Parts: structure tokens; sequence; C-alpha cells
RNA sequence: CUCAAAGGAGACUGCCAGUGAUAAACUGGAGGAAGGUGGGGAUGACGUCAAGUCAUCAUGGCCCUUACGACCAGGGCUACACACGUGCUACAAUGGCGCAUACAAAGAGAAGCGACCUCGCGAGAGCAAGCGGACCUCAUAAAGUGCGUCGUAGUCCGGAUUGGAGUCUGCAACUCGACUCCAUGAAGUCGGAAUCGCUAGUAAUCGUGGAUCAGAAUGCCACGGUGAAUACGUUCCCGGGCCUU
RNA sequence: ACCUGGUCUUGACAUCCACGGAAGUUUUCAGAGAUGAGAAUGUGCCUUCGGGAACCGUGAGACAGGUGCUGCAUGGCUGUCG
């Protein structure tokens, strides 16, 4: 129910309902159910408080939710901060990674704005 | 990026010139066109003048920097917006 | 003894024995039901022997390689089709008019330069 | 292509030929696991004080006619152009238009 | 519109290839680049000497040049000293033994290549265009061609608007690929620029 | 076309019930080349039906069909400065074909959870005169009754 | 047992150097020539100068693949092979 | 027997009936694998657009010649308020995902294709056969089918973007490579006016290969799998041919 | 093929002439490199022991070079109506 400071779904099965916390997607849902000894196919409702519990030791393996958040924060600052060409590219609201600006790249830099 | 078992790449000419400038002391800036070359922990306090295709860019090497290219300190391309 | 006959279709071609038997089809060395699972790739192997009203007169050994599912039971009925003439010529005019004895020469159409497919052009302003 | 441009390949090819034996050396005590960590930093290094132009990658393929360095077949070491004057003139063997 | 050229059309069906070696993939850009300098040699060597046709054969590791020429005495020289001189410099080109034949060709106003070698030669002599397209026309239909088409491009007469002209007589059935066409081309060089000739001539058709 | 030298293509029955307009019905339903694909959505939608109809499959599709299939349709002709709806009888051949592709066009807007649930209870809909196909009937032998002076 | 592959470019060629062998070879038996399958390398180019991306030829080279066997061969036989020179233009591997 | 690839056979309006000017031809029929141009391709008349290409090349003239020539390093051709063309991937349930399991064609390969085995989550790495190839390798067909699950949600749809960690090629991947792993999880819920392709093994959809090439395809060229709908017709719109005005 | 900067001027690429050096091979330093300054090792091939030519240089000057312009001076090739 409650794991990593969220409230993850009841109704879907484990394996999708622990995606919903940050940080942790298909192949880490499935390690810490492995880990858990829960299968996959389980709905969060039908599992014990107990079971719930050895989902939580498993997820504080991971860096998850807030602490995550704050690591890539903190990357992506040190990159501006430097003004290294990733830097200036985070700044700019423009691709980083080598993209084409003569067209596409709407998702950096957003709705198209007329002239 | 450059494999691992290959380890970082510097330019040889770059690396004397920074074993010379760390021996001598506090040096006037290092002029290089090496932008490809990494910087390593050794150039941290040197300031490197990096050519940016018309000019070398003077950068001051710092801890951050370390494990970079030289060139990601030395911008390519003018552009200061369209209609400005 | 053994009656042959080879049919293609597309890039399929089937090699058929018929034999007097008691309704045994193998293919490939599999039943026709484990080799097709398509109901339509099965009717049309079993469409020859059901015209002739010779399903369960005949037992039939048949090999086929090349192009797929559909092409191989088209090629499949071909052979059958051929194998039942060797077996009886009188069968022929009924398997004639039915138009199992007409080898399918549709082919994939090459692709053209200049052309997306065969027929297929280019977006055009 | 000017001839500046020709001579430039006939250079690289020049270079790459009599380094080859040279790099392929160093190329594999850098590649190799076993080898020391100093004498791969020391490969790495000599690698870079050979010419550039020795290596094979700085060659571009051109027409042997003309020079021309895009369109190149490399079956017939022609550019296209040239490729279909030699070709209508029954030059190059067993070379005919195709249709199937 | 654009036509295809007259004999690689008919290659392998009523033509012959002009090279005719197996190489491998290896071999066959080297093969290629060799004969290319083989036939520019021989063709300025023996631009006075009537050359139609340079076949270039390569059995085993040698190379066997056939040179087809409407004169074959002044291509052989004395005592065949100019032949044997032309030998020593293929196989230095080839870089493999060489053995040259001399073919000789009669009728060779019946022979495309010949004949729009000599329109061009008289372009540059200056010749007018439409005498010497004319009198090519008239000599392969009295030597028993059974149609001829001659056609020159470009600057005509020094004149500032380059066009072309083309004469035909009998049959040039281009189409027909069983047809024997013997096409070929020259360009004459001029104080006013290139011209173009182009020559076709039919000898029946297979 | 204007040389109008166009002949008939055969069409195989289908399988499980031998019929050639339930083959046909296949065609229209099919997407993409996918025939396996199509021919279960139908034979699903057929067994369903089937038990709702207490029918034979073949005859519960028929009477859908009988339902959507239109008798006259309006074919558009322009005169001068206005365009006239021309009523037209319709053929046979053309009335099972706009029957079966309206059954379709419904079946495919319906909210229904699969293709095979939405066919079924398109199909059921018809029988009773009641779904989006049968209106598109309804709608088109309105138009040509508007029309019929033309 | 002496294993013949020719290759050429032209079919007709490559028939009549099969032909040789087998009539030399039989003066051992010989087993076929048999048609191995003719590889057809294509290549095609644009033929403008410039631009006119749909202007093209496809050219084909059809290399002819022929298998001759020679089984128990006679030492004469051996020689008579070697003695024999095919048309240029047939490519002729000789396997032992 | 399949197949390989050489040489042949076969289709001719040849046969039959009707129609037509005792015509050309048309229509139907028989036989036949194929029927009237059987399917596809190559093949492009005289000419038109002073159409395209002096940057493939060649060439008249003009111009430069310690420079408009030549060499080198770094940068650029990858810029980004924006507009357009051609594509790719989607918006899901005729689907996504998992597991299991069928059926191709075509092609490439020696500074190459590289198996097996071992190692790595993987991209790959190490070791090392075979193959200049109907032999060996690339190399797994995918859609499909069975079973299970998801249940109409911005989702178990979508996969953009970004962080971190790697691999490989290459002197060298900062500008500016491909690829992998973990995490992230955008727009998008079927598209205004308008507009394009396609008449059958076609469209649609599904994979496969090749050229270029150190590396770098959603492009191009090619290959099979599955496989439709519809054509009443010629009033209309558009273009073309012929005769006439 | 563009830019910035560093460089060369019979020249990166040809023919010719004179002159000196086999060609080459292995290395050092400086330089971003181009390149320059060095060192060491080869010194053959032909050869009427006249020699040549192999290929390095150096020095002229005839020349080389130009993806510079004109596709409205052209050839060739191509699209297009079709
Ligand atoms: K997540
Ligand atoms: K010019
Ligand atoms: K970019
Ligand atoms: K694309
Ligand atoms: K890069
Ligand atoms: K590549
Ligand atoms: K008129
Ligand atoms: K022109
Ligand atoms: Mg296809
Ligand atoms: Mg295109
Ligand atoms: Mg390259
Ligand atoms: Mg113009
Ligand atoms: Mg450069
Ligand atoms: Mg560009
Ligand atoms: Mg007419
Ligand atoms: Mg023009």
């Amino acid at each position: 129910a409650r794991i990593a400071g969220i409230n993850i779904p009841d109704h879907k099965h484990a394996v999708i309902a622990l995606t919903s916390i940050y940080g942790v997607g298909k192949t880490r849902s499935k390690a810490i159910l492995a880990a858990a000894g829960i299968a996959e196919d389980v709905k969060i409702s039908e599992l014990s408080e107990g079971q719930i519990d050895t989902l939580r030791d498993e997820v504080a393996k991971f860096v998850v939710e807030g602490d995550l958040r704050r690591e890539i924060s903190m990357s992506i600052k040190r990159l501006m901060d430097l003004g290294c060409y990733r830097g200036l590219r985070h700044r700019r609201g423009l691709p980083v990674r080598g993209q084409r600006t003569k067209t596409n790249a709407r998702t950096r830099k957003g709705p198209r704005k007329p002239i | 990026p450059r494999s691992l078992k290959k380890g970082p790449f510097i330019d040889l000419h770059l690396l004397k010139k920074v074993e010379k400038a760390v021996e001598s002391g506090d040096k006037k800036p290092l002029r290089t066109w090496s932008r490809r070359s990494t910087i390593f922990p050794n150039m941290i306090g040197l300031t490197i003048a990096v050519h940016n295709g018309r000019q070398h860019v003077p950068v001051f090497v710092t801890d951050e920097m370390v494990g970079h290219k030289l060139g990601e300190f030395a911008p390519t391309r003018t552009y200061r917006g369209h209609a400005a | 003894n053994q009656y042959y006959g080879t049919g293609r279709r597309k890039s399929s071609a089937a090699r058929v024995f018929i034999k007097p038997g008691n309704g045994k089809i193998v293919i490939n060395q599999r039943s026709l039901e484990q080799y097709f699972g398509r109901e339509t790739a099965r009717m049309v192997v079993r469409q020859p022997l059901e015209l002739v009203d010779m399903v369960e007169k005949l037992d039939l050994y048949i090999t086929v390689k090349g192009g797929g599912i559909s092409g191989q039971a088209g090629a499949i009925r071909h052979g059958i089709t051929r194998a039942l003439m060797e077996y009886d010529e009188s069968l022929r005019s009924e398997l004639r008019k039915a138009g199992f004895v007409t080898r399918d020469a549709r082919q994939v159409e090459r692709k053209k330069v200049g052309l997306r497919k065969a027929r297929r052009r280019p977006q055009f302003s | 292509a000017k001839q500046s441009m020709k001579a430039r390949e006939v250079k690289r090819v020049a270079l790459a030929d009599k380094y080859f034996a040279k790099r392929a050396e160093l190329k594999a005590i850098i590649s190799d696991v076993n080898a020391s960590d100093e004498d791969r930093w020391n490969a790495v290094l000599k690698l870079q004080t050979l010419p550039r132009d020795s290596s094979p990658s700085r060659q571009r393929n051109r027409c042997r006619q003309t020079g021309r360095p895009h369109g190149f077949l490399r079956k017939f070491g022609l550019s296209r152009i040239k490729v279909r004057e030699a070709a209508m003139r029954g030059e190059i063997p067993g070379l005919k238009k195709a249709s199937w | 519109g654009q036509k295809v050229h007259p004999n690689g059309i008919r290659l392998g069906i009523v033509k012959p290839w002009n090279s005719t070696w197996f190489a491998n993939t290896k071999e066959f850009a080297d093969n290629l680049d060799s004969d290319f300098k083989v036939r520019q040699y021989l063709t300025k060597e023996l631009a006075k000497a009537s050359v139609s046709r340079i076949v270039i054969e390569r059995p085993a590791k040698s190379i066997r040049v056939t040179i087809h020429t409407a004169r074959p005495g002044i291509v052989i020289g004395k005592k065949g000293e100019d032949v044997e001189k032309l030998r020593k410099v293929v196989a230095d080109i080839a870089g493999v033994p060489a053995q040259i034949n001399i073919a000789e060709v009669r009728k060779p106003e019946l022979d495309a290549k010949l004949v729009a070698d000599s329109i061009t030669s008289q372009l540059e002599r200056r010749v007018m265009f439409r005498r010497a397209m004319k009198r090519a026309v008239q000599n392969a239909m009295r030597l028993g061609a059974k149609g001829i088409k001659v056609e020159v491009s470009g600057r005509l007469g020094g004149a500032e608007i380059a066009r072309t002209e083309w004469y035909r007589e009998g049959r040039v059935p281009l189409h027909t690929l069983r047809a024997d066409i013997d096409y070929n081309t020259s360009e004459a060089h001029t104080t006013y620029g290139v011209i173009g000739v182009k020559v076709w001539i039919f000898k029946g058709e297979i | 076309p204007r040389r109008r030298v166009i002949g008939q293509r055969k069409i195989l029955p289908d399988p499980k019930f031998g019929s050639e307009l339930l083959a046909k019905f296949v065609n229209i339903l099919m997407v993409d080349g996918k025939k396996s694909t199509a021919e279960s959505i139908v034979y699903s939608a057929l067994e369903t039906l089937a038990q709702r109809s207490g029918k034979s499959e073949l005859e519960a599709f028929e009477v859908a069909l009988e339902n959507v299939r239109p008798t006259v349709e309006v074919k558009s002709r322009r005169v001068g400065g206005s365009t006239y709806q021309v009523p037209v009888e319709v053929r046979p051949v053309r009335r099972n074909a706009l029957a079966m592709r309206w059954i379709v066009e419904a079946a495919r807007k319906r909210g229904d959870k699969s293709m095979a649930l939405r066919l079924a209870n398109e199909l059921s809909d018809a029988a009773e005169n009641k779904g989006t196909a049968v209106k598109k009937r309804e709608d088109v032998h309105r138009m040509a009754e508007a029309n019929k002076a033309f | 047992r002496i294993r013949i592959r020719l290759k050429a470019f032209d079919h007709r060629l490559i028939d009549q150097a099969t032909a040789e062998i087998v009539e030399t070879a039989k003066r051992a038996q010989v087993r076929g020539p048999i048609p191995l399958p003719t590889r057809k390398e294509r290549f095609t180019v644009l033929i403008s100068p410039h631009v006119n991306k749909d202007a093209r030829d496809q050219y084909e080279i059809r290399t002819h693949l022929r298998l001759v066997d020679i089984v128990e061969p006679t030492e004469k036989t051996v020689d008579a092979l070697m003695r024999l020179d095919l048309a240029a233009g047939v490519d002729v591997q000789i396997s032992l």
C-alpha cells in the first residue's frame, strides 16, 4: 500500500504496482519481487502486511523517489555550473545529445513559438 | 564513450606540456588545439587555452572538470538568438 | 503403386505420392492437422479428394518446401490434383472444372526503381 | 577532382602501407588484456605519434579515372558515370543491362 | 528523349564484349584499370593508324591484345618492329606478359568508329561539316551498308548557337535488338569548341 | 473503367460453414491481410450470435443482412448551379456489399471490449432493426424517397 | 579423384570448355558436367551526372559455374587435362 | 522426386460457333499450365523546355598565378524565434506483454563472413572451426499459431526527452557516431482548410538482404510471407490522341 | 570544395635541363601539425670499369595548378511532355 513514502495501487499486479515508485522500472520491480519471494501476478491488496514489509526492505536497497530526484537535480546543476557544452544546452532548454535543432527538438523547445 | 580498457585519451604534446608546467610552477595559460584531450587530475589549477576554431578560450581546470574533454569548455558556434 | 504429382504455388513446391489407403495424409512427416494450423489451409489440401470422393480411399505422403502456409497448401492441392489424374484420367474433367488443374502463376511483383513497392509511388505534391 | 586531391590519396595509401605492420603491433598491445597497463599506455601514446595519414580510415575511395569521391563502386573501382560509359562500350566483361 | 547506347543494349545478343576475361572481385578493378591504360596508350600511339576496336583478353597470367585497324601495315611496321615496340609498352603497363595481334579492318567506310574519326579529322581541318557528313553516308551505302545515320552536334561552322544536324539513308532500326548496328562516337576539338559526332551503321538483322 | 472489361474474381467459400457470402464478410472485416485474425472474430461473433438467436449461424447472419440491405440509393448528378441526388436501384451483389460494410463500420464504432463482442452486438441489433447499420439503411432509403422526383 | 570447377561470364564458352575436359578425360570415368547455381551480381547506378535520382541503369554480371568429377584418374588422363588449353575467359580450378 | 542450368517443346485467333462489307476484326466456346499484349521488365520517334549538369569528366572564351595555386591543425557543412517537402513511430484490445511453437525468398563474404565453447544482464569480449562458398559463416524470418495475462486507462498504450553506467569502430567519438544496461516516461486518444497512392498476388501489413561503408539508415535498391475492397459506369472534373470549326 | 590561424612559392601534381646525392632504413629534439634542425645505418642496379637509369634531393626557367566564371559559347550524359 505505502512504500517509499508513496501509495502504490492495490488493484494492479505487484510488478506493475511497484513501477509507480520513482526509480523503479519493470526490471527493478521484477528483481524486488524475486528477492521478496512474491509472485509478479499477485495484487498488492492480496499481499499481507508482512509481505508488504519485505517489499519495503527490498525497495530500500535502491535509491528511489526524493533521494533519486536530489541526485538527478545535482547532476544537471553540476553541468550547468561547469559551463560545459551540455550545461549550456540545459540552460538554453535545447537538446543536449547532439540532436537536430533546425527542425523538431519540440520536446526540449516546447510548443512552437510564432515569430 | 572511449572504452575503459583503452584508458583515457590525451594528446602526447598536451601531456608533456602539462607535466612541464606543473614542474615549473604557476605558468602562463597553456595554448592547445587538442579539444579531444581528456582533462586529468594533474591539470587541476592550470589554465589551458583551448582553440574553438577561431580563438583559444582560457579554461581554468577544476576538480569537477576532470574526466571531460577540453573542447567541452570551449564553444565552437556563436548564437545570440534570432531577432535579437 | 504410388501415383506422383508435383504442385507449385508462389515460391512453394510440393511432392505428392498417392497410394490406395484409408484417408491418411502425412506432410513433411507430420499429420495434416499438425502441419497446418489454419483451417483454410487444411480445406485447400482436402479439396481435390472431396471433389473426387476418394478422401478415405487413398493415403497421401506429401513433402513441401518453400513459400508459406497458404502457398504450401495451394501447392499441395495442385500436386494432389496431378496425382489423382495419374491415378484416374477421367477425374481430370471434374478437376479442371474446379480449377484445381490450373497452376496459379501469380507471383510477387518485383520492386521497381522510383517506387516504394511494385506499384506504390512516393507521395506527390 | 583536383590534381592535389588525387595526390593526397596517393600519399595516404603509401603511408598506410609503410606503417601497416607498426600500427598493427601497437593496436594489438592496446587490445590485449594480458598486456601491462604501462605497456598499453605507451602503445596509446606511440600510436598518436605515427602520421595520421598512416591510418587506412583516412583514405577515401575515388574513381580511378576521374577521382570522383562519391558514387564509387568497389567491384569496378570506378564511379557510377565511368562505370556506365565502360559498360556500354563492352569494356566491362560479363556486364550487361539486366531485367527480371 | 534520351536513347539507350546501341552497342550496350545489344551486348550478348548480336554484339560481343571488347574485353573478354574472367576475374574475381579482388582483381576485377585492377584488370579494368590496366585495360583502360593499355587502350589509352594504344589509341594515342595508333591515332594515325585507323584503329577501330581494341579487344583485350587475359588468358592465364598473360594479356592478349587484338588491334583492329584499317591499315595493318603501318601498325605492324617494318619486319614487325612497330608491333614489337607496342608489345613491350603494353607488357609494362599490364605488368604481365603481353601478346599483340593485329586484325585488318576491310571496308573502313562501313566501320562506325573509323567513319566518326574521319569526320572529326575533317572538322579539325575546317572541312565543311555538311560535306563531311554527306560523303560518309554516300560511301557507306556504296559499300553496301543497309543503312547509316550520322549526327554532328556543337558550334557547327563556328556558330555562336550550337545545333545538331543529322543525315540518314537506308534502314537504321534502333529498337530492333537482332539488328546489327555498329555505333561509335568521336569528338572534334576546334577553335570554337568541341563538336560531337555519332555514327550508326546497319549491316542487317542478326 | 471506360473499357469495362472487368471480370469476376473467385472467392473460396468460408471453411467452417462453406459460405462464399461469409468469406466476403471476413474480407470486409479483415485489415492488413490478416485473414486468420479476421476469421477468428467472425466465427466467435457468429457463435455468440447463434446462442442468443437460437438459430444456425448462417440463418442469424442472413437475418441481420436482410435488415441492413438497401433496395435503393442516391447518386449525385450536377445540374447547372445545383447538384441533384438521383435515386438508383441497388443491384443484388452491391446490396450485400453495402450491408456487410455498414455492419462492420457500425461494429467498429461500438464501445464493447472486443471486436467479436462488438460484431455480435451489432449483428443482434440488426436482427431486431436497432443498430447504426440499420439506421444507415434507413437514412439511405429516406434520401432516395425524398429524391424520387429525380 | 580430380574435381574441376569451371567459372565463366559466358555460358556458351563454359559449355565448350567442359566438353573438351570430359572428352579429354574419357580419352578415366567422369561424373557430369554438373550445372551449379549461376551467381547474378546486380548493380544499380544513377545515369545522370546531376540529380534525377529515379533515372537509373540496372546491370548484372552472371557467373556460370560447372563441376566435372574425374574418378580413378589415369596418370595419362591427369597429364592430358594439364596439357589441355581451355578458352580464355574460363576460370579453371582443379581439386585433388 | 524436388532443385540446379544448358538444350528443346508450347499459344498461332491455330481450332469451333456466331457477328461483320464473301474484310480486317470482334464475341463466346473447346483443349491447354498458360488465350487473344498470359504476368513483369528492358526498350523512349521528329521534336519541346536557351530545362539540368563548366563541381564526374571533357571543352571555346575569360580570369588568378609568392595566389582564386599548395600544405597543416582546429572549427564548420550537425547552427535554430520559424515555414515547407519526404519519411519513421504512435495514439492501442483486429492490441501490448510473457511463454511455447510453425512456414520464406533473395543476397553478401578473405585487411572478409566468422560457428562452437567460455565469460558478460546486455551491447560485447576471449578462444577458435569452417568457408573465396548448392559445402562454411552472416542467419533469428516476422506477421502467424497455442496458452496465459492486461480490461479501455494517457493505461502493462506511446517511447520522446533527460540523468547515470557501459560497449565497439577509429590516431581520435567535446562540438558531432552507433549500440547496450538501469532509471526517466513528453506529445499523442486518429488529425482544419486541403491533399496523395493504389485495379491483384496489387493496396495494406510483416519481416529478410544488398550497395556505399573503419564506424555511422527511419533513405535507396532488392527479396519473399500474409493478403483485401471496388470498378454500375462515362453525366461530371482533369489530362491526352484524332477529325472538324 | 567553407572559416580561423600557422605555412610554401617551377610548387601537392607533369615534362625538360644542370648539379649533388642509390633508393631507402632506424632514431632524437622542437613544433598543434605542416615543417625545421640533427644523428645513425644502408649505398645498390645496369655497367662498351664511357656508363647509364631507380629514386632522392638543389637551382633556374618554359611551365605546373584552379571544385575560379560563363550549362545563355559547347561535347557527353540526364529529366520532361510520353
Ligand atoms: K517508475
Ligand atoms: K570552361
Ligand atoms: K546538432
Ligand atoms: K525517415
Ligand atoms: K562524434
Ligand atoms: K558500415
Ligand atoms: K480545335
Ligand atoms: K547540354
Ligand atoms: Mg512485398
Ligand atoms: Mg525519392
Ligand atoms: Mg571513409
Ligand atoms: Mg538555363
Ligand atoms: Mg582539415
Ligand atoms: Mg547537409
Ligand atoms: Mg489515333
Ligand atoms: Mg541548357
